[PDB]
């Protein structure tokens, strides 16, 4: 898993970038160790990285070769055989496949690309959420309270806006409670602490 | 009355890289153009399964390479489906956009020039050996037109009233660069075709 990738990265990527059936066959033939679950898995991860980097056009080219590899591993499990010894007959079947076969090949490619986009979108939203965590940190008041939250937690009245607010000293110690949170969130600066 | 249009930006960018690259295995252009000629021929062959009279404008299915040493020109002809004026504009000037973009992306991610035919844009590889192309084409559905490019941002399209008439299909007329004159020699051409296009299913006439 780990260092299969480290050895063969360029070759997996190269296979990911091919497209013509004869070339894909030939390349796997010269490097039959590429024909395995680990290359499928790395191609899947590389598609998500490309789509997050906004290399959308290349992700589609790589996704096609991913589905090809997945289809090789599937047909191998069907036949009971080793994928390295039966991959050539995927290519043999694909070059003259019925129209209906190529239609389902295409639907599974498109569905795959959708799952890849859903995964990239998770990584992007993770980064947006981190960004907004820091926007949040940056507007915390001196006592660590967000004046957006505190504003909304206040009884209705309070000032989209001074000595008027002051005359509103009518309520028990609940007043200490919201006032303290206004000081801690920077909503109110005690002019003389 | 020739008309001028700009290429999508990604196509102009790709032509720029290709015409300037010092990539030394330039002969792969001929492979790409022969593979396009073979696809254009499959197209007309497919269409004529339901419609045999489509073949009648040129019943012979072939690819033909003719050097013209006195013009420093190499022509690659096919009797495939051809392109209408609107197909010349669209196919060469516009919808290649996503293929040329994916290929430029591949080139920053570890691919090299000889992988261009994996992205559906091998046509543009002709700029490895030419500074200019005329694409002369005759589709059954239109007149004969000339599309012309010099790898810059614009191309022209002109009703053809100068060249030999084509029953159907397309000629790529390449205006070879000064350092790429070897592709005029029959011997050099035979070695390149034997090397890369042995498996092509149409006769290649030279």
């Amino acid at each position: 898993h780990k260092t299969f990738v480290e050895k063969y990265e360029k070759q997996i990527k190269h296979f990911g970038m091919l497209r013509r059936w004869d070339d894909s066959q030939k390349y796997l033939s010269d490097n039959v160790h590429l024909v395995c679950e680990e290359t499928a898995n790395y191609l899947v991860i590389w598609c998500i990285d490309l789509e997050v980097e906004e290399k959308c056009a290349l992700m589609e080219q790589v996704a096609h070769q991913t589905i090809v590899m997945q289809f090789i591993l599937e047909l191998a499990k069907s036949l009971k055989v080793d994928p390295r010894a039966c991959f050539r007959q995927f290519f043999t079947k694909i070059k003259t496949a019925d129209r209906q076969y190529m239609e389902g090949f295409n639907d599974e490619l498109e569905a795959f690309k959708e799952r890849v986009r859903g995964r990239a979108k998770l990584r992007i939203e993770k980064a947006m959420k981190e960004y907004e965590e820091e926007e949040r940190k940056k507007r915390l008041g001196p006592g660590g309270l967000d004046p957006v939250e505190v504003y909304e937690s206040l009884p209705e009245e309070l000032q989209k806006c001074m000595l008027q607010d002051a005359i509103s000293k009518m309520d028990p110690t609940d007043a200490k409670y919201h006032m303290q949170r206004c000081i801690d969130s920077g909503l109110w600066v005690p002019n003389s602490k | 009355a020739s008309e001028t249009f700009e290429f999508q930006a990604e196509i102009t960018q790709l032509m720029s890289l290709i015409i300037n690259t010092v990539y030394s295995n330039k002969e792969i252009f001929l492979r790409e153009l022969i593979s396009n000629a073979s696809d254009a021929l499959d197209k007309i062959r497919y269409k004529s399964l339901s419609d045999p009279k489509q073949l009648e404008t040129e019943p012979d299915l072939f690819i033909r390479i003719t050097p013209k040493p006195e013009q420093k020109v190499l022509e690659i002809r096919d009797s495939g489906i051809g392109m209408t004026k609107a197909e010349l504009i669209n196919n060469l000037g516009t919808i290649a956009k996503s293929g040329t973009k994916a290929f430029m992306e591949a080139l920053s991610a570890g691919a090299d020039v000889s992988m261009i035919g994996q992205f559906g844009v091998g046509f543009y590889s002709l700029f490895l050996v030419a500074d200019r192309v005329q694409v002369i084409s005759k589709s059954n559905d239109d007149e004969q037109y000339i599309w012309e490019s010099n790898a810059g941002g614009s191309f022209t399209v002109t009703l053809d009233e100068v060249n030999e008439r084509i029953g159907r299909g397309t000629i790529l007329r390449l205006f070879l660069k000064d350092d790429q004159l070897e592709y005029l020699e029959e011997k050099r051409i035979k070695e390149v075709i034997k090397r890369h296009s042995e498996f092509v299913a149409y006769p290649i006439q030279l």
